[PDB]
């Protein structure tokens, strides 16, 4: 975001001509020249690769406007950070009801699918009946099963800063919820 | 003042303030012998 | 130095003159105040605020605390006070009184 | 400005959750009504047929199956809910209580008034009519042990002629879950219906002035279960139009939100393409 | 009160408040319906509803669409119908009874009418 | 919580959570009001709109403002008060003894005011 405010200010002051959000024509064309650099080579390269996390800034939290739309559309994946999950405890506050990466499964190692695969619908289930927390003893106990894993899924997926887990160790965290020893 | 307030209340004036009988139903008591 | 915003849906519900209790302040306060009026009026603006919190919150309580019950009271007092006819100024002497 | 209308936007995309899950709520809970009913149905169901083989051999003479003389003041119970969300519940209620109020006064009688709810309890109050006892805390479920204590007090307020000369009961009556109304009807005098053609101790005289302030109890409770669950069904009823008008809300709430949006945005560049061209 | 008399401006002002009254209640109207307000309230809108449809009236002009004839009410029959109608000696009408009327002997015949 | 440490940081997270629980609720209870919410949510209701007084304090500088004179409050005083808060140890207090008043010893004699 302080990328394309700096290059407004160098376009604005050489008298090109502004667009919407005072931007130059060019802005969208700025910030994918930067990300579409990043790939993986094939092995007539070397096979090496470079992986890019662009942050923006959002204000108020809306997401039309020019830069997140632009940069929204030319990357492959979107973790929204929420500051209502923020203070409700999810630290990190990963809006997991609506980031979303378009590598899916191809990025994660077979112990990760073997566990992982039904945790976004168990998550999606749970905020779905999130409203029937206060009404819980009239709620199906089918459901009401549902309604404890969801909330012990949800305070395992919390992690304090500046501690990540290898891989190896969150495979274990994420057997311990969806396989249910966690209830 | 309080003493004015109260003398005053004492005298003060405050401005102080279809259905059809075959509609209706009737709970009965059933008796297995004719009508008399 | 401070704001008297006159509100047109408090103007048409009887509250003349129009202020709006919440938004309304003089940031000179009771420095620009007569000594009887800087302690009977010493803290209204503030308990008729929140009164307006109060009466917003408990619109459609079905039943509420009696200290609640007093201060929703207390707070119509003060409104029902506070009004006041055009070209009908209060000296002093008597706003003081009024306010008592 | 687009501020407010982001806000009723997330605030009505609140009360749609809410709604929905109040109407899904209903829906169990008429379920639940309906298996209470049918599980005190068949204990009414025999000592009606108790109550009819000692009446044909009773002398049929108790109070309750004689009408008085001149009849100047009448019992009613209304039966009311005790939480909101109800819509048409107690306005259908109490609309029917004030047209029999409207009856009695036109035959001659004035309306002495037991109140059960306090929805009700609270339109009797602000319009000035004394209730003379009341009941709430549980028209969500009632439990025989409520309907004893109403039933011991309407018959002994009877049996007095302060006293009264009859009694009703404003309730509901639960014809299917699409469709219910309010019903009024006389409990007490009673009718007596002969109808085409054992040992009793000690007689049947002593047992059928026993049962029938029982039989009188069991029938205002098969009411209040029938109150419970027309209520939770209007209830449900009431929730489904809430939803649906919760989001025909955001709906109009979002289609002004984007004009607004689309306003902002063009009148921005019409104000730094006015400031190029002014240079 | 100085221009118009204090007859005229006290109906107006308890006409204009019942109308903010029910303008501020139309967002709760809206989702829950008459029947969630108070008492206190539900009597207030009963009677806003009624006050707002007796505004109207049925035009001179308007006849050469409607054709019903047109009407002009004096003023002091204005204020005393909105006194009446304020203080509630029409609230047992229904809502109905009460558009493109005129004046008060209209409302009858009309209300006569249902 | 590795600077201020964990009691600090433990009492302020608990603190801002009920205040994001309540700012979610409000929108409810201003239109279905406070009577449909569960009891532990009612309970938290009545924790947050007296936190929210608490967090109001008589400055020294606001002499003019308040009439009283100011006060200054401690950082444990503050952290014990907030700890106590959060569990509900105060929840018998009514909610108007909390508004304006500093620290814990002035909440008692303001309490027992009322």
């Amino acid at each position: 975001s302080k990328q394309a405010d700096a290059y407004r200010a160098i376009s604005l002051l050489l008298r090109r001509p502004p667009g919407r959000e005072a931007f130059p024509g060019d802005v969208f064309y700025l910030h994918s020249r930067l990300l579409e650099r990043c790939a993986k080579l094939s092995d007539e390269l070397g096979g090496g690769s470079m992986t890019g996390l662009p942050i923006i800034e959002t204000k108020a939290n809306d997401i039309s406007a020019f830069i997140p739309t632009n940069v929204i559309s030319i990357t492959d994946g979107q973790c929204f950070l929420e500051s209502d999950l923020f203070n409700q405890g999810v630290r990190p506050a990963i809006n997991v009801g609506v980031s979303v990466s378009r590598v899916g499964g191809a990025a994660q190692i077979k112990a990760m699918k073997e566990v992982a695969g039904s945790l976004r619908l168990d998550l999606s289930q749970y905020r779905e009946l999130e409203a029937f927390a206060a009404f819980a003893s009239d709620l199906d106990a089918a459901s009401k099963a549902q309604l404890d894993r969801g909330a012990r899924l949800v305070e395992l997926l919390k992690q304090p800063q500046y501690s990540p887990l290898a891989v190896e160790e969150q495979v274990v965290a994420i057997f311990l919820g969806t396989q249910g020893h966690l209830d | 003042l309080v003493s004015v307030i109260n003398e005053f209340k004492k005298g003060f004036q405050a401005s102080d303030g279809a259905l059809d009988p075959e509609d209706l139903e009737k709970e009965s008591v059933k008796v297995r012998k004719p009508a008399p | 130095d401070g704001q008297c915003f006159l509100e047109s849906d408090l103007f048409n519900q009887g509250v003349r003159p129009a202020i709006n209790v919440g938004v309304s302040v003089s940031r000179v306060g009771g420095a620009a105040q007569i000594k009887a009026m800087k302690e009977v009026a010493g803290s209204l603006r503030l308990d008729l605020s929140q009164y307006r919190e109060l009466e917003a919150f408990a619109a459609f309580a079905s039943d509420l605390d009696a200290a609640s019950k007093a201060q929703l009271d207390r707070g119509a007092r003060l409104v029902e006070l506070l009004k006041q006819p055009q070209y009908s100024p209060l000296a002093v002497e008597e706003q003081v009184v009024a306010i008592f | 400005t687009l501020r407010e209308l982001r806000g009723r936007i997330r605030s009505a995309g609140s009360i749609k959750k809410i709604t929905k899950a109040q109407e899904l709520i209903a829906t169990s809970r008429i379920a639940k009504a309906q298996a209470r009913v049918e599980a005190a149905r068949p204990y009414a169901a025999e000592i009606t047929n108790m109550l009819t083989e000692l009446a044909g051999a009773s002398a049929l003479d108790h109070p309750l199956l004689v009408e008085r003389k001149q009849p100047k003041r009448a019992g009613v119970l209304v039966v009311s809910s005790d939480r909101g969300l109800c819509g048409a519940y107690n306005a259908n209620v109490l609309r029917r209580a004030e047209e029999l109020f409207s009856l009695l006064r036109d035959e001659g009688k004035d309306p002495v008034l037991y109140v059960v709810g306090r929805k009700a309890l609270g339109y009797f109050s602000f319009r000035q009519r004394t209730v003379v006892e009341s009941w709430t805390g549980f028209s969500e479920r009632p439990t025989y042990e409520n309907a004893r204590e109403i039933a011991d007090t309407l018959v002994n307020a009877f049996m007095a002629g302060l006293g009264v000369d009859e009694l009703h009961i404003v309730f509901t009556e639960f014809r299917s879950m699409l469709s219910q109304t309010a019903v009024a009807r006389r409990a007490a005098p009673m009718e007596v219906e002969y109808v085409g053609e054992y040992s009793f101790e000690p007689d049947p005289e002593t047992l059928f002035d026993a049962l029938l302030p029982r039989y009188i109890a069991t029938r205002v409770y098969a009411a209040l279960l029938e109150a419970a669950a027309s209520e939770s069904a209007s209830r449900r009823r009431a929730m489904k139009s809430a939803t649906d008008n919760a989001d025909d809300l955001i709906k109009a709430l979002t289609l002004a939100a984007n004009r607004e949006r689309q306003a902002q945005i063009t009148q921005e560049i019409s104000e730094i393409v006015g400031g190029a061209n002014a240079l | 009160p100085a221009i118009v008399g204090d007859e005229h401006y006290r109906v107006a002002q308890e006409v204009i408040r019942i109308l903010q009254r029910y303008k501020d209640l139309q967002d709760i109207i809206a989702i829950l319906g008459i029947d969630e307000l108070s008492e206190e309230d539900k009597q207030l809108v009963n009677r806003a509803r009624r006050i707002e449809r007796f505004l109207s009236q049925n035009m001179m002009a308007a006849e050469q669409f409607t054709g019903q004839p047109g009407s002009t009410v004096p003023l002091k029959e204005t204020i005393e119908a909105f006194d009446k109608l304020t203080k509630g000696e029409f609230d047992h009408l229904p809502e109905q009874a009460f558009f493109l009327i005129g004046g008060l002997d209209d409302l009858a015949k009309k209300a006569e009418s249902l």
